[PDB]
């Protein structure tokens, strides 16, 4: 699959690689560090976004002139979709919600997008790399919905095309994440951070740069990343108490822990579940007690010990304990 | 007073030893000499009766190459008293510290402060001595001749790191040099 | 190399170690005039250049892609040695290659072909 | 003070050197010399437009007008002999008032269009009326005008900015040959022109371009491209001959704009061939950019440089040592060819050679493959015997100096091979080996001349080494160079001359072919750039690998395509047919991804398990430096040690068989002119 | 009218028609709001074009 | 206070180099607390990244170019003291930190 890169530069701002991205779900996240790194190889981004133009306006920096090019779309229209993929030889997906909207369900935003999207790609032939992220607990027997729904957009993508890698990356830890940041905010408004678990469950953060950095070198790759499934997980298995004792280091405050078993947590969060129908279809979001995060955190989730890692892209992990968390000191 | 008056007293009444070159022109009146005669020279000038010079207007550098003292230092300076100009001119190179004259001119200061910025010549006894027009931290002196003009360093928002950095240059047109010099000149 | 100055400089040490060639321009093959010469210059070899993808415009990463020909200029070859051997950079100095004055006369237009050789 | 532009004045004696007085200043000039002249060396620079070192004195345009004390008019210093206590004086009113009248004059009849003009910024006639002339003119009526002419696809003609200087003339009609332009008409009314419609077919005819000081004659594909202040100028040397002229490339960006000559007085003297100078079109086109491997069907990918060389690296390792060739091109470097054959010999094979003269040439004393004498010294001969060589075809500059010495020296020439086209009298001896043993045994009335000539100069071609009677013929010619004295402590006249630019470096490398059948039992062929061998040799079992930077009838039959960098885009160092060691200098950046051929080289050997002691440019220079020592030591002018009396007697026969032509065509010689776009226009109309 | 160029535009004006052996073109009827004078030279048969202007000058009678 | 004047011999030049080591290795308390270099580094090895920005600026046999190198390091040492730089220019500069080299090289680009 080689022909989608031809260096014509120094390898820096100004510099050309032969890489035009379309990112869908950009402005998130993982897209604002993905959209970056890909920017400064000199590859020429499409943003495709929805809703405000403002969304898309922090991207504009990263490129030279002209090298990120948001452009209006709407998922449930097709022929906006071709419009705004026409010209990319790569389509990157980072499509994906956490909390269910009236308008979109778990279902339609997770898997019903990912299958328009692999199709598209598939009627428009060009796409050199196509890459899907989904989630590293991703399986079809998952008590979460949005897990099931993202294995479900991994198997439609690989049968749609079967070039296209997955890479599948744990929970994202960096300076607009949702699992830090909530904690904190929920510390300094309330005095004590709840457990849904009591701290026991096992996961593995990743800093967000590690894994766009693994999206960069899977396109910067010799062809061995084509219809693979990567799993992206950090260097040390974390758990909900050890985590949170390291942001009580960094926000520095006294401990204080309210344990919570699962049925409380799980019926304290069952109001919103029965109540996204109402007068308005928005509805205040989630912060720390999503029903379907709180069904996620009973099952451990690690990287699996017989699947491909970091270190099978000559990539090392950043240790969760400096750099990447030293944006709590905001709430120091 | 004048060039002719100021000119034929100096020659009599300066030592001999301090000055090695002077011009007398339209363009200028320049006293040449040795950077340890300089501070000598200027306090001579700023309090003789006849040569009352009490305002140092600037302290320049000029880059050449090709000489084996590569920068010139100039000084350029007013007597009010008498309404004439005098111009006084030393060379040194990049490894030589020259005296300073803010001990008789305390507006000397800043200027010795931008001459040691684009050219790095450092001067004696000078209260402070740090950069004062470059940006914290840079590295090399913008106004030698072999300093680029567009510098080696750049500077960008990043927007993961959430600061301002410093990069290296790289331009999406670069400068286009016109030779415009004519074989008949 | 004594590369003194070149440390005491700010340049950094990535092009403190460039090849730099010494010569003398010589005169044009457009214009009889030689006034553009006698003058030394140091050629950076900067020739990593390509085209901007948005207008066209030739692009650069190099600081010395136009210093050489816009402001280091010497009088002689000595200078140019010394300026090298003081920053550091390894020189390679190219000879000017220089005209030749004949004896040229106006009365050789016209010269006699000799008596008819019937050979 | 320092005469103008660093000029060397050669005194033969010191007894003849008359004393005069440019400016108040003593002056030693020697008998012969010119007043303008001896202001040069006086560091006065004289306005001139119709005086050039290399042409003729012909004092039209009235420019260079100084003061004599005994002179009671104004004398042109370009004609005016230096006389022993004449006092010249060129800042006076007189001289003054003189130029700013002949540049009035000059400016009254030229036409409004400089921004238009091609010589914009470039153009001698503004910049001495800017300097020498006045400041308002008081010429208000009707200008004349002409129309403009077409002399072929290179010279474009706008002959209303003609100051008629006649300068393009004299150079036809002396240093081209070619006498086609000539003044015609009389009065203001003369024109510039051939007459009846014809175009400029001389080799050397683009050099009018330079000698013009108006934008009267101008180049064609170099028509409004760009003026001279947007170019950055690189003082490079030529490959497209074994001359090796110095040339001057110009570019704006990563392209190449134009090609101008540069001042080698030992070379090219100022001259440059049309190949030479607008070569710089094939430059961006067809060039080869990404390594390449042929699919299951018969189709070329792309592929990245890891994988092309990982496939050759596997393949080289299955055939057998004596079963890999390696053939060098003519545009090849000293080092990459060093290089090549390391690898080569590494692997167990000796067949490495050159596209040309590479049959089995022995390079064991480097005076049987060298011009002996050098090119400025073919100007002291006074017998050129041509012994089935053109020079015309394959040095244009070669011919140029010999064309100057016979028409300045009265020389003889004598041509021995097939017939051919010559720019200067030429006797045609024969066609054949049997003409050389007519001229060895006597009674030939050449022999007669040949014998009673101070200095003969035997030119042996190139040509001359690929037939299988070699031997034969360079022991004739050996036999006839000792009877008939041409080589002796003060004079060496025995010369071979050699075509492609590569030959020389590849002889004294060593890089000489062993088997006259290598290229037919051969499994793995590796084309250093070599498109000018026949691929329909090569067995079809064999695996080729073409190393070049244009596409051509090798590309089709290669197995993996390897970009690489031209000429003006690497530092390499080739040696000219007199045995001169010059470099080029990095021009334009290399385009795609394309690599120079000695790293290339040395990156598959690193991939196929040959390690080669050196990683850097300066390690392959060290090495050549215990092969050839003389590559390294460049610009220095060593002679030959040996003489042909070394070499062993040889009893071959001499073929039957005529010389045959090496260059077919002249504007089609190398891959980068074969590519080139003007080239094809000006071997469409301009050969016959 | 975009669609055709400058070219096919000064392809399209008719050549004007002058009696004697040269014509001057100034490029507009007022001369400081043109080109540089350019005198043509009409001793041909096919249109004189000015190199300014685009203009065509041929020879009226002979 | 004043710049000190130029050196006339090594001997001083070296007493000028460990009088500014000993203020540098002085100044390493306060930079850890004015920017907050506590959980990050270690207080030793800052000082030996001085010690090894001396040791390889060791080979200088010129008093004068060792008192220009000494006068920058000590406008280096004052501008830090000093919030001027950034955090993470500090850390940029002063932590300490397979097939063929040539192969490498020649897979990035042509450019050495
Ligand atoms: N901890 C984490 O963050 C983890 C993330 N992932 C996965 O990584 C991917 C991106 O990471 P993240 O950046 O955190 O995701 P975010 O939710 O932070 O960003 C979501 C992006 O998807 C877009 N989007 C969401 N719903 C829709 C929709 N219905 N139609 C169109 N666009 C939509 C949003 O656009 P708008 O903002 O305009 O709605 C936004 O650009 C997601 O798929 C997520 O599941 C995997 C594991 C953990
Ligand atoms: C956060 C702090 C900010 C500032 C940090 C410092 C930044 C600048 C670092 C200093 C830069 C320099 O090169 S300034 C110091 C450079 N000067 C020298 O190296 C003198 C030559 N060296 C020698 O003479 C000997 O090797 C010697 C090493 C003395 C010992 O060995 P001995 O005695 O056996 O002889
Ligand atoms: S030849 Fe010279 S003076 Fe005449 S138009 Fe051209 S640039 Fe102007
Ligand atoms: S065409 Fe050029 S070189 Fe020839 S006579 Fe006219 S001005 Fe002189
Ligand atoms: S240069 Fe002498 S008259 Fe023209
Ligand atoms: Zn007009």
């Amino acid at each position: 699959g080689v022909g989608h890169l031809a260096r014509k530069g120094t390898g820096g701002r100004s510099s050309v690689s032969g890489i035009v991205a379309t990112v869908f779900g950009a402005t998130g996240f993982l897209g604002r560090y993905l959209v970056q790194q890909l920017a400064k190889m000199g590859s020429q981004v499409l943003v495709p976004f929805r809703g405000s133009e403002d969304s898309p306006r922090h991207l504009k920096l990263m490129g030279d002139l002209g090298q990120v090019v948001p452009m209006k779309f709407d998922p449930r229209d097709e022929d906006s979709i071709k419009a705004v993929m026409a010209k990319a030889n790569v389509v990157i997906n980072l499509i994906g919600r956490e909390y269910e909207t009236r308008n979109f369900s778990f279902e339609d935003a997770n898997h019903h997008i990912a299958e328009k999207l692999a199709l598209v790609a598939k009627e428009h032939g060009g796409i050199m790399r196509y890459i899907q992220v989904s989630c590293l607990g991703a399986s079809v027997s998952s008590p979460s919905r949005m897990l099931r729904a993202k294995a479900a957009a991994e198997e439609a993508v690989l049968n749609a095309l079967p070039e296209a890698t997955i890479m599948r990356p744990a929970t994202m830890i960096g300076t607009e994440d949702r699992i830090l940041n909530p904690w904190s905010m929920f510390v300094k408004k309330y005095g004590f951070l709840p457990l849904i678990g009591g701290g026991t469950t096992k996961f593995q953060p990743v800093y967000v740069v590690d894994v766009a950095a693994a999206i960069v070198a899977a396109l910067k790759d010799d062809g061995s990343s084509m219809g693979k499934t990567y799993e992206l997980g950090g260097p040390d298995v974390f758990t909900t108490h050890e985590l949170a004792e390291i942001m009580y280091d960094m926000i520095r405050e006294w401990p204080r822990y309210v344990k919570l078993p699962f049925p409380i947590a799980k019926a304290m969060a069952a109001p919103r579940d029965f109540m996204v129908n109402k007068v308005p279809f928005p509805l205040p979001s989630p912060q720390i007690f999503n029903l379907d995060q709180i069904n996620a955190l009973t099952t451990d989730t690690l990287v699996s010990d017989n699947a491909l890692k970091f270190q099978d892209l000559d990539l090392v992990p950043h240790k969760l304990k400096g750099y990447p968390v030293e944006f709590l000191i905001q709430y120091r | 007073m004048d060039n002719q008056f100021i000119f034929k007293y100096s020659w009599e009444t300066l030592p001999k030893k301090w000055v090695k070159k002077m011009e007398r022109s339209e363009h200028g009146n320049r006293f040449d000499t040795n950077t340890d005669y300089l501070f000598q020279l200027l306090c001579f000038l700023k309090l003789h009766t006849y040569t009352r010079v009490q305002v140092l207007i600037d302290i320049c550098g000029v880059d050449y190459p090709s000489r084996k003292r590569r920068f010139e230092v100039v000084y350029n300076l007013l007597s009010t008293r008498y309404n004439s100009r005098i111009r006084v001119q030393t060379s040194a190179d990049e490894v030589t510290r020259i005296s300073s004259v803010v001990s008789l001119f305390p507006s000397a200061g800043w200027w010795e402060r931008e001459v040691w910025d684009m050219f790095g010549v450092s001067f004696i006894n000078h209260p402070d001595l740090r950069r004062i027009l470059t940006d914290y931290g840079f590295e090399g002196h913008p106004l030698r001749k072999d300093f680029p003009l567009s510098g080696y360093v750049q500077v960008r928002y990043d927007d993961p790191e959430k600061r301002v950095v410093s990069e290296p240059i790289e331009m999406t047109q670069e400068f286009r040099y016109f030779d415009f010099a004519s074989p008949w000149e | 190399k004594r590369g003194e100055i070149g440390k005491v400089s700010g340049i950094p040490e990535e092009h403190l170690s460039r090849k730099v060639i010494i010569y003398s321009p010589a005169r044009t093959a457009t214009q009889s005039g030689s006034g553009k010469l006698g003058k030394w210059k140091i050629n950076f070899v900067s020739t990593l250049k390509w085209e901007n993808p948005l207008m066209g415009w030739t692009s650069t990463g190099d600081p010395y892609a136009n210093v050489g020909d816009s402001a280091l200029a010497f009088d002689s070859e000595e200078a140019a040695k010394s300026f090298a051997e003081r920053h550091g950079w390894d020189y390679k100095v190219k000879k000017p290659n220089t005209p030749l004055l004949k004896v040229k006369s106006y009365s050789d237009n016209f010269k006699w072909k000799g008596n008819p050789q019937p050979e | 003070r320092n005469p103008v532009g660093g000029a060397r004045v050669h005194f033969s004696n010191p007894e003849d050197a008359i004393e005069v007085f440019v400016d108040g200043y003593a002056v030693k000039v020697p008998k012969g010399f010119t007043v303008l002249q001896a202001c040069e060396v006086a560091g006065v620079d004289i306005p001139r437009f119709c005086y050039h070192s290399r042409l003729s004195i012909a004092g039209n345009c009235r420019m260079c007008l100084v003061e004599v004390e005994k002179s009671p008019k104004p004398v042109a210093s370009c004609a005016m002999p230096a006389l022993p206590g004449m006092k010249i004086k060129t800042d006076t009113p007189i001289a003054k008032k003189a130029r700013e009248g002949v540049m009035e004059f000059l400016l009254m009849n030229h036409p409004l269009d400089c921004p238009i003009c091609d010589q914009g910024g470039e153009c001698d006639l503004q910049d001495q009326s800017m300097a020498f002339g006045s400041d308002r003119g008081r010429f208000t009526e009707m200008k004349r005008s002409v129309v403009d002419k077409n002399l072929g696809p290179l010279v474009k003609t706008v002959m209303t900015r003609c100051i008629q200087c006649t300068r393009c003339v004299r150079f036809a009609s002396e240093v081209a040959g070619v006498q086609d332009l000539g003044i015609l008409g009389r009065g203001s009314g003369e024109e510039i022109g051939t007459y009846v419609e014809k175009l400029m077919t001389s080799e050397l005819s683009g050099n009018v371009i330079d000698i013009c000081p108006v934008g009267a004659l101008t180049s064609k594909p170099f028509a409004f491209k760009a003026r001279n202040w947007e170019l950055k100028a690189t003082e490079t040397i030529d490959v497209s001959d074994a001359v090796g002229s110095n040339i001057r490339v110009d570019s704006r960006g990563p392209e190449v704009m134009r090609i101008i000559p540069r001042l080698n007085e030992d070379i090219n003297e100022e001259w440059i061939s049309d190949k030479t100078r607008f070569c710089y079109d094939g430059l961006k086109r067809q060039r080869l950019s990404d390594p390449m491997i042929r699919d299951s069907d018969g189709r070329f990918k792309a592929v990245s440089w890891r994988d092309a060389l990982a496939v050759v690296g596997d393949i080289i390792h299955q055939v057998k040592p004596d079963e890999i060739v390696g053939v060098a091109g003519q545009l090849s470097d000293a080092e990459s060819m060093m290089v090549l054959k390391d690898f080569v010999n590494r692997m167990g094979s000796d067949n490495v050679w050159c596209e040309g003269t590479a049959a089995g040439v022995d390079a064991d004393l480097r005076y049987s493959y060298l011009m002996n004498t050098s090119i400025s010294g073919l100007e002291n001969a006074d017998l050129f015997l041509l012994i089935g060589t053109q020079p015309r075809v394959e040095a244009a500059m070669v011919n140029a100096r010999i064309c100057k010495t016979v028409r300045a020296s009265n020389a003889k020439v004598g041509y021995v091979g097939p017939p051919a086209e010559f720019n200067y009298d030429c006797k045609h001896l024969g066609t054949g080996p049997d003409t050389l043993k007519e001229i060895a045994e006597g009674r030939h009335p050449f022999c007669t001349a040949l014998k009673n000539a101070k200095n003969p100069a035997i030119i042996v071609g190139a040509g001359l080494f690929n037939r299988t009677d070699k031997n034969a013929i360079l022991s004739s010619v050996e036999s006839i160079a000792q009877a008939n004295n041409v080589v002796r402590p003060d004079w060496n006249g025995l010369n071979f001359l050699l075509q492609y630019a590569a030959q020389a470096a590849a002889l004294d490398l060593g890089l000489i072919q062993q088997s006259a059948k290598a290229l037919e039992s051969a499994k793995f062929v590796y084309l250093m750039g070599a498109d000018d061998v026949n691929v329909d040799k090569i067995p079809k079992d064999a695996f080729v690998v073409y190393q070049g930077h244009h596409g051509d009838k090798a590309v089709y039959r290669a197995n993996v395509i390897l970009p690489a960098s031209a000429f003006t885009e690497k530092e390499g160092t080739y040696e000219n047919t007199e045995g001169f060691t010059q470099q080029t200098v990095p021009a334009v950046p290399t385009v795609g991804d394309a690599r120079d051929d000695w790293k290339i080289v040395r990156a598959l050997s690193e991939v196929s398990g040959v390690k080669l002691p050196y990683n850097s440019i300066e390690g392959v220079r060290s090495r050549i430096k215990s092969v050839a020592p003389n590559l390294v030591h460049t610009d220095e002018r060593e002679p030959a040690a040996f003489g042909p009396s070394l070499k062993p007697e040889c009893k071959e026969a001499m073929s039957t068989t005529p010389f045959q032509t090496v260059v077919e065509n002249f504007y089609m010689t190398n891959s980068i002119t074969r590519a080139s776009k003007i080239m094809a226009q000006c071997s469409a109309v301009l050969l016959k | 009218r975009s669609k055709k160029s400058p070219m096919e535009l000064i392809s399209e004006v008719p050549p004007i028609k002058v009696d004697g052996r040269i014509v001057a073109c100034e490029g507009d009827t007022n001369p400081a709001l043109g080109h540089p004078i350019e005198f043509i030279c009409l001793d041909l048969n096919e249109p004189a074009i000015c190199k300014y202007c685009g203009l065509r000058y041929v020879q009226d009678h002979h | 206070i004043g710049v000190p004047p130029n050196s006339a011999n090594l001997t001083e030049a070296r007493r000028r180099v460990f009088d500014f080591f000993r203020a540098a290795c002085r100044s390493i308390p306060t930079i850890m607390d004015i920017y907050n270099l506590q959980d990050v580094v270690a207080p030793s090895q800052l000082r030996y990244a001085i010690s090894a920005q001396i040791r390889n600026n060791a080979h200088i046999t010129d008093p004068k170019v060792i008192d220009l190198l000494i006068f920058k390091g000590m406008e280096e040492l004052t501008d830090i003291v000093d919030h001027a730089k950034q955090r993470h220019h500090i850390i940029g500069q002063y932590v300490v930190g397979g097939k063929t080299d040539f192969l490498k090289n020649f897979y990035t680009s042509n450019y050495f």
